[PDB]
RNA sequence: CAUAUAUCCUGAGAGGUGAUGCAUAGCCGAGUGAGGCGAAUUCGGUGAUCCUAUGCUGCCGAGAAAAGCCUCUAGCGAGGAC
RNA sequence: UGCAUCCGGUGAAGCCGCCGAGUGAUCGAGUGGUGGAGGGUGUGGGAGUGAGAAUGCAGGCAUGAGUAGCGAUUAGGCAAGUGAGAACCUUGCCCGCCGAAAGACCAAGGGUUCCUGGGCCAGGCCAGUCCGCCCAGGGUGAGUCGGGACCUAAGGCGAGGCCG
RNA sequence: GUCAACCGAGCGUUGAUCCGAGGAUGUCCGAAUGGGGAAACCCGGCACGAGUGAUGUCGUGUCACCAGGCGCUGAAUAUAUAGGCGUCUGGGGGGAACGCGGGGAAGUGAAACAUCUCAGUACCCGUAGGAAGAGAAAACAAAAUGUGAUUCCGUGAGUAGUGGCGAGCGAAAGCGGAGGAUGGCUAAACCGUAUGCAUGUGAUACCGGGUAGGGGUUGUGUGUGCGGGGUUGUGGGACCUAUCUUUCCGGCUCUACCUGGCUGGAGGGCAGUGAGAAAAUGUUGUGGUUAGCGGAAAUGGCUUGGGAUGGCCUGCCGUAGACGGUGAGAGCCCGGUACGUGAAAACCCGACGUCUGUCUUGAUGGUGUUCCCGAGUAGCAGCGGGCCCGUGGAAUCUGCUGUGAAUCUGCCGGGACCACCCGGUAAGCCUGAAUACUUCCCAGUGACCGAUAGCGGAUUAGUACCGUGAGGGAAUGGUGAAAAGUACCCCG
């Protein structure tokens, strides 16, 4: 995917299952979304590839805080 | 017959006369080769190898 | 530093019947460098031998391939420039024949 | 205002020049092959799958783009246009 | 190969042998020819340690065999020629074949095969003075030709970009 | 230079050829990077310079892409932003193995086979380094008064165990060892700060009490960036508060005065290119590497032989009888060895003095209570990976979702779980040495091969030849001591 971005909860690859097994993944994807979010510093609307779990993260710790936090991983944003 | 210590006391518009001169050497030199009114072969030689020491010269001057 | 000199792209002259046979009516042949052309030729010349051209020509030949113990080697290509002095008319001195 | 073979455009070809030249039948000895002079050069038929023809006519299956050419201004504009 | 001793350019090995031996694998420190520098013996050590067969591998040579063939349905010939040597190579006069091709000109493709001089131990399905064979030298010239510097279709690559 | 001769013409004691370190030049393709392109070939721009009667031409440079920093502007659109323009530094690809993180098979074995195994191997990806990664206890252990970062080796152990309890897989603790740095740096409570989004007791508060001008060191908030203080387990730390209180002063504690606390310089100490901040400096060691050089002793005698280095007989050297070559086995012929020498320059080690900081304005202990001790985390549930452990009673370690706590009578572990005791203090970070490996380089060894062997390649070898292409992939060593390689004649 496009990749996560404020926090890196990137795939993951499982296998097997019950009644017998198989051997098989299948990713077990993060969760990302399309939410996006207003930045009042600098009067602007930005749009953010964030799981759910990210959202609340933002939402008990800031925007500012989350974008410096990003800067310093220095992603495309 | 030149050595570099003798060329370094001249100057450089010096030096391009000489280059220039040596050239047209040997141009004179590959057409008589062709021709084959020459004989002494290893002019050729050593008049690469002087307008190999002025452009050597050059540099020196240009990076010293 | 460099220095253009004109008399380090014509390389050698040309020697055999057909170019005589050009010579007797006043055309020159020459072998020059490959990344050459025609009006630095015909600057080159002009310079060198303050004689005036007016038209120049060129060709390109591709080089012999001969045999070996060890195998097929192959020689040098060129490029022979072909020069037609005008009414001018001093000939050539220093290609001595 | 217009229908005119007006006017314009495009356009195979016939004609003059291009060409007092070239070149050609042939002749001369000459022998490897060099050579040199060099006549008349009108008239009819026949006939292209070629040219006008990207034309014309008809049909339906309804038939590349851009550069180039011409043109109108924006603008560079006092020097240059043929 | 460890160790001790013996022979060796006054001729080792290896090979061809002759004469002989061992119950056998094998042996000759028994002698000749060839040949030209390392070998033998006793004791122990270690093995890429013994080939006649794998429709076994590599090289060489046989039987078939001096046999089949020598590559179309056009067809060759006589004189002279140089030459060591001529059915074929050069010339002369005949003859015959294709003639919407077996003729003349381009593109792709190949790459000196083109010309001259010399050459024929290899090659050409014979020979060859000949050859696209061998060697050396020579030779390809563009304002207007086919392309580029002029443009674009199918399609390609693809700044940024979006997806992953 | 050479296979590899021949011919021609030359140079060299004025020191050539040759060897070593540094420089210069360095066409075109190639990450390829001005644009383009069928790789090594086509077209240009800009500044300067050369050149023509002007154009054409020529030369020197430079122009791609992104990431970041700085600078100018801020489109729709108001703030203002993306973006645009200029400049500065990086990255871009190749590599023989070795490493870490991720992905990730199958033939095979099970005398079938799917779970399992082969193997988390081959292979693929992303990134490195000269080594890597891990690494300072939220660990082991068992009541022994024990151990004390990690890693790699030996053993424990083919055991306890796991397993269609089938094939088969398979530890750890503990013990002995190599190496030792039982290593350091941070965040938070708390202050001093610049701030930045807010407001206005608009005042009895900003400070050391107090004598007090102001009338706000903004009055109070709140995160941000900087500086102090603080780095622990038997708990520590910040507030508090006594005690001894191991330098001089400059100014500061809003302010003149008594103290407490800062901001400066100075002797000093400590340390340094350390992991613990970082750059260059100049001396500098017969310290090391990068060319080399000297180097002992028989023309010894007889014979053989083409040639003595052989046999036999005479001498010698030996910090040198290793090896090889020389016309046949050479300690005394040659090359060289034992041994000692040798570096203008460059490179590497430390050594220093520069230079840089850094503690110095300080510490040892006391004493009763509030505050802090790394949060979308640890934990629990649901699917999964890997741990001896195949979902089983299954801890510890973990990946995605969903839910979601406290700060020391706190929390995590001691193989479900609960109570007691024990050990330890997670969710921030760096850390050498032991260890693995060889494309290349240097010097040697061999109970390894000796031309159908040995690297595929002693011979033009990844060549010829084959294939459209990826890709396959051969064959050929020996004259003799030295070419003295058959001059000359005869047949042809």
């Amino acid at each position: 995917s496009a990749h996560c971005q404020v926090t890196g909860r990137g795939p993951g690859f499982g296998n097997s299952v019950s009644h017998s097994h198989r051997r098989t993944p299948r990713r077990w994807d993060p969760n990302i979304q399309n939410k996006t979010y207003y930045l009042p510093s600098e009067g602007r609307r930005i749009r953010l590839r964030v799981s759910a779990k990210g959202i609340k993260v933002i939402d008990r710790d800031g925007i500012e805080a989350v974008v410096a936090r990003m800067r310093a991983r220095g992603e495309k944003y | 017959g030149t050595t570099p210590g003798e060329l370094r006391e001249l100057t450089d518009d010096e030096l391009k006369d000489k280059l220039r001169e040596s050239k047209e050497e040997l141009f004179n030199l590959r057409f008589q080769m062709a021709t084959g009114q020459l004989s002494n072969n290893r002019r050729l030689r050593t008049v690469r190898q002087e307008i190999a020491r002025v452009y050597t010269v050059l540099r020196e001057r240009e990076l010293g | 530093a460099t220095i253009t000199d004109p008399r380090d792209i014509i390389l050698a002259p040309v020697i055999s019947e057909k170019s005589y046979g050009l010579i007797e009516d006043n055309v020159y042949t020459f072998v020059v460098h490959p990344d050459s052309n025609k009006t630095q030729i015909k600057i080159a010349i002009e310079k060198i031998f303050d004689v005036k051209v007016d038209s120049v020509n060129t060709a390109n030949r591709q080089g012999k391939r001969k045999r070996t113990r060890t195998g097929f080697g192959k020689r040098k290509s060129t490029k022979r420039a072909i020069v037609k002095l005008a009414a001018g008319s001093k000939p050539i001195d220093l290609f001595g024949a």
